[PDB]
């Protein structure tokens, strides 16, 4: 079963360097021309980069010429991408994919994250949206880099839940509200918490919204 | 880009077909591959496949099966050993990188 | 340059119909070098068509694909609920490989009006300096919806942003959610905060409001 497993995705600032890999798996991998694909994100797919089959020869999408470097090593099943200079534009998810002998790109790989920001990586304050058939939420303010989980009660409460795609502000920090649509009645009775999780500051904060 | 093959030939008593592939190119490649693939019941096999740098023979990666010969833009092929073989050009270098794909052979066996 | 362009930008269909999504090539472009490919939302693309017509494996007959030159088609003759995603077209006869802009297949449902909410910014945001109002759109179809920022009834500009979630998977609605930011200085300048939307499912727009 044909598989392409990518990795060295991270956050980084620009003029940095990344660093990707594309494990592949289940067929002659010397046999096959490769791409890199790039999807930024709420955005369309460009293509960034094609190799030969043996690295005779690479050709790059002019986003990237001069700055990025497509390799393979077919004795290793492995493919990479080193992307140098980076900028904030070069923010995307990078698929790792096969060209068919008839031409398409037959097989993807699920993709590896990469977030070119000058931001710095930070927690997110959590603010309570207070009621006044009611809605409560979290507000999820000023955080890097995505993403944030949240939950309610614990993950017990689900339905009627929308936790929004995050937004970025002119700070460079992301933004996002949770909310829950709850009958007027049980305010009082019922607790109602919000569980936020940003890993990569390692904060774990819980708010209860009361009215 | 443009890739011109036989719609039907023969092969002769002993297994082997000869048919000629011809294709163009809209600027002038130095750096050709030729590949043959089987197409039988929507799944493609690779026959064969030679890299060619034009004016400096033909080189197959194993002749186990095809032994051809250049002459331009023409590759006379030779398959030896019932689907449709379809005659696929790739121009490498120099860019714009060109893929084509002939409209496919038949090969019926006396 | 290979230019390739999707049309419509949102198909809007129920089950069980017929989508017709259209992709167009800035210059003629043999059969055999045109693509197609489904992308759900968090997943990677998937290879449906090639060579216009030919189909991928693993692919149900009811996708099907045709024409040449600078128009194709790609057809779903009988939508299922998973067929609802983002279809893109590939042109990969030459480089650069040129992808379309993408088409998005929605479930067409009935009209839902949004259950408007209003939310003033928490005292514990505004020990930081900064007033977040936030409003909510609840559950409303079609996707369009305009919202705009009263503050002692005069509308604001620029200072507000906007977030969708995706299509609900059972109930078929959309939800929306402004933010209006201001300094908690600003803030505590004006006394009426008011949200007012627009919608197909309300004959007149509504306004959700709030003193402090």
């Amino acid at each position: 079963q044909v598989q392409l497993v990518e990795s060295g995705g991270g956050v980084v600032q620009p003029g940095r360097s990344l660093r990707l890999s594309c494990a592949a798996s289940g067929f002659t991998f010397s046999s096959y021309t490769m791409h890199w694909v790039r999807q930024a994100p709420g955005k369309g797919l460009e293509w960034v980069t094609f190799i030969s089959y043996d690295g005779n020869n690479k050709y790059y999408a002019d986003s990237v010429k001069g700055r990025f470097t497509i390799s393979r090593d077919n004795s290793k099943n492995t493919l990479y991408l080193q992307m140098n200079s980076l900028r904030a534009e070069d923010t995307a998810i990078y698929y790792c994919a096969r060209t068919g002998w008839l031409g398409p790109f037959d097989y993807w790989g699920q993709g590896t994250l990469v977030t070119v920001s000058s931001a710095s990586t930070k927690g997110p304050s959590v603010f309570p949206l207070a009621p006044s058939t009611a809605a409560l939420g979290c507000l999820v303010k000023d955080y890097f880099p995505e993403p944030v989980t949240v939950s309610w009660n614990s993950g017990a409460l689900t339905s009627g839940v929308h936790t929004f795609p995050a937004v970025l502000q002119s700070s460079g920090l992301y933004s996002l509200s949770s909310v829950v649509t709850v009958p007027s009645s049980s305010l009082g009775t019922q607790t109602y918490i919000c569980n936020v999780n940003h890993k990569p500051s390692n904060t774990k904060v819980d708010k209860r919204v009361e009215p | 880009m443009h890739v011109a093959q036989p719609a039907v030939v023969l092969a002769s008593s002993r297994g082997i077909a000869s048919f000629v592939c011809e294709y163009a190119s809209p600027g002038k490649a130095t750096e050709v591959r030729v590949t043959v693939l089987r197409q039988a019941d929507s799944q493609v096999t690779e026959v064969c496949a030679a890299t060619y740098m034009m004016g400096n023979e033909l080189t197959f990666l194993d002749d186990s099966i095809c032994t051809g010969t250049s002459s331009g833009n023409q590759v006379n092929l030779t398959i030896q050993g019932t689907g449709l073989y379809i005659c696929k050009v790739e121009l490498m270098y120099p860019p714009p990188y060109y893929l084509g794909i002939g409209n496919g052979t038949q090969i019926y066996v006396i | 340059e290979i230019v390739l362009t999707q049309s419509p930008g949102t198909l809007s269909l129920s089950p069980g119909e017929r989508a017709t999504l259209s992709c167009r090539a800035s210059q003629s472009v043999g059969s055999s070098y045109l693509a197609w490919y489904q992308q759900k939302p968090g997943q990677a693309p998937r290879l449906l068509i090639y060579g216009a017509f030919s189909r991928a494996t693993g692919i149900p007959d009811r996708f099907s694909g045709s024409g040449s030159g600078t128009d194709f088609t790609l057809t779903i003759s009988r939508l299922e609920p998973e067929d609802f995603a983002v279809y893109y077209c590939q042109q990969y006869g030459s480089s650069p490989w040129t992808f379309g802009q993408g088409t998005k297949v929605e479930i067409k449902r009935t009209v839902a009006a949004p259950s408007v909410f209003i939310f003033p910014p928490s005292d514990e945001q505004l020990k930081s300096g900064t007033a977040s109002v936030v409003c909510l759109l609840n559950n409303f179809y079609p996707r369009e919806a305009k919202v705009q920022w009263k503050v002692d009834n005069a509308l604001q500009s620029g200072n507000s942003q906007e977030s969708v979630t995706e299509q609900d998977s059972k109930d078929s609605t959309y939800s929306l959610s402004s933010t209006l930011t201001l300094s908690k200085a600003d803030y505590e300048k004006h006394k009426v905060y008011a949200c007012e939307v627009t919608h197909q499912g309300l004959s007149s727009p509504v306004t959700k409001s709030f003193n402090r």
